[PDB]
């Protein structure tokens, strides 16, 4: 069969830059289509028949290519252009895996806060310690948990938001889930964020034996 | 004008069956070839089935293996997909689409209907208030939260003060934990306003018909 690969998987750019992404076919085909998708909504026809713009698509966009190689190009990119773009063609079962275009902005350190397990959760026999890292840039950030002075790595789950549609920052939660008995065996809980904005981490902590 | 509106998706045990429908409006439905496209949890898009305008020409995607049947009723402006012997790998959002010309771009898409194939059962969430407690903050702002734990299937919808606190809110994508979903939501308000002004998270889980409010109250230390 014929299969599609897209490059790059993820890219980011400031508004005003030129953007190019590529779609490659394992064997020659023609009349490539491109679909735009944003979080929570359906794919949308964007370019079709290799180079025709769909209705509502600005002339900053163009498609081109032939044979085994195709591309979508954006001049003077705008914030609303941020999306995942997928290629597809009439003899292809699986769409290309998509290029996710993200918005570059000024670096920002996270606002960090930590929360002890609630008494209601303890009553049921679980204990989640929740740490929020809000409104930071870029997306790459490292979170480290220390329990009574020693690094802890099991039972941590992290979840990032999509890039924020108004200020282009990212937020993320880091949650340490323990049993109530495991939580009750230790006292000092620390959440540390290490981000490229500073060589020294941002630290929030609490002692279980307070409050 | 043109509308494509899917339905019939839901939770189904492995080996089970389901029928999806797509209601069409605003165009001469019988002049157009139609398709089903699905998007997997990994965001991968797969062409499932295609039907010609007359219903006499049909194609299926590679991994379907005869378990899918596309059909249409041009009199009722409805497209169908019958799915049987369902597998874990059939979990996806299923989209109704319309074709433009004979290079087969898809010029209109429906809103999608979600199909989830597993043995897990519908389960309501536990909701817990996140007050600073022994981690009390000291800025001009304070951040509070709600922990939503142990529900199935997705989604839940989280609001703060019935939607009147909308800025300063981050609701994080849910993750599987012991094969049930968990998420947290944070809200940030001026520290002069809490606790003098109440802050409450509103959690709705439609699949279980559950709705709960958790007031964020300072902990009794
Ligand atoms: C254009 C096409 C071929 C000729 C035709 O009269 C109508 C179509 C539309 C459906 C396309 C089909 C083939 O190309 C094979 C496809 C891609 C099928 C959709 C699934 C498909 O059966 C497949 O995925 C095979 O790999």
């Amino acid at each position: 069969d014929i299969e599609l690969t897209q490059s790059p998987a993820v890219m980011s750019a400031f508004p005003g830059e030129e953007v190019t992404m590529t779609c490659s076919a394992s064997s020659s085909i023609n009349y490539m289509h491109w679909y735009q998708q944003k979080p929570g909504t359906s794919p949308k026809r964007w370019i079709y028949d290799t180079s025709k713009l769909a209705s509502g698509v600005p002339a900053r966009f163009s498609g081109s290519g032939s044979g085994t190689s195709y591309s979508l190009t954006i001049s003077s990119m705008e914030a609303e252009d941020a999306a995942t773009y997928y290629c597809h063609q009439r003899s292809i079962f699986t769409f290309g895996s998509g290029t996710k275009l993200e918005i570059k902005r000024a670096d920002a350190a996270p606002t960090v806060s930590i929360f002890p397990p609630s008494s209601e959760q303890l009553t049921s026999g679980g204990a989640s310690v929740v740490c929020f890292l809000n409104n930071f840039y870029p997306k790459d950030i490292n979170v480290k948990w220390k329990i009574d002075g020693s690094e802890r790595q099991n039972g941590v789950l992290n979840s990032w938001t999509d890039q924020d549609s108004k200020d282009s920052t990212y937020s993320m939660s880091s949650t340490l889930t323990l049993t109530k008995d495991e939580y009750e065996r230790h006292n000092s809980y620390t959440c540390e964020a290490t981000h490229k904005t500073s060589t020294s981490p941002i630290v929030k902590s609490f002692n279980r034996n307070e409050c | 004008e043109v509308q494509l509106v899917e339905s019939g998706g839901g939770l189904v045990k492995p080996g089970g069956s389901l029928k999806l429908s797509c209601a069409a409006s605003g165009f001469a439905f019988g002049n157009y070839d139609m398709s089903w496209v699905r998007q997997t949890p990994e965001k991968r898009l797969e062409w499932v089935a295609f039907i010609g305008s007359g219903g006499g020409r049909i194609y299926y995607g590679d991994t379907m293996k005869g378990r899918f049947t596309i059909s249409r009723d041009n009199a009722k402006n409805t497209l169908y997909l019958q799915m049987s012997s369902l597998k874990s790998e059939d979990t996806a959002m299923y989209y109704c689409t319309r074709h433009y010309n004979y290079y087969y771009s898809m010029d209109y898409w429906g809103q999608g209907t979600s199909v989830i194939v597993s043995s897990a059962k519908t389960t309501p969430p536990s909701v817990y208030p996140l007050a600073p407690g022994s981690a009390a903050q000291t800025n001009s702002m304070v951040t509070l939260g709600c922990l939503v734990k142990g529900y199935f299937p997705e989604p839940v919808t989280v609001t703060w003060n019935s939607g009147s606190l909308s800025s300063g809110v981050h609701t994080f994508p849910a993750v599987l934990q012991s094969d049930l979903y968990t998420l947290s939501s944070s809200v940030t308000v001026p520290s002069s306003t809490w606790p003098s002004e109440t802050v409450t998270c509103n959690v709705a889980h439609p699949a279980s018909s559950t709705k709960v409010d958790k007031k964020i109250v300072p902990r009794d230390c």
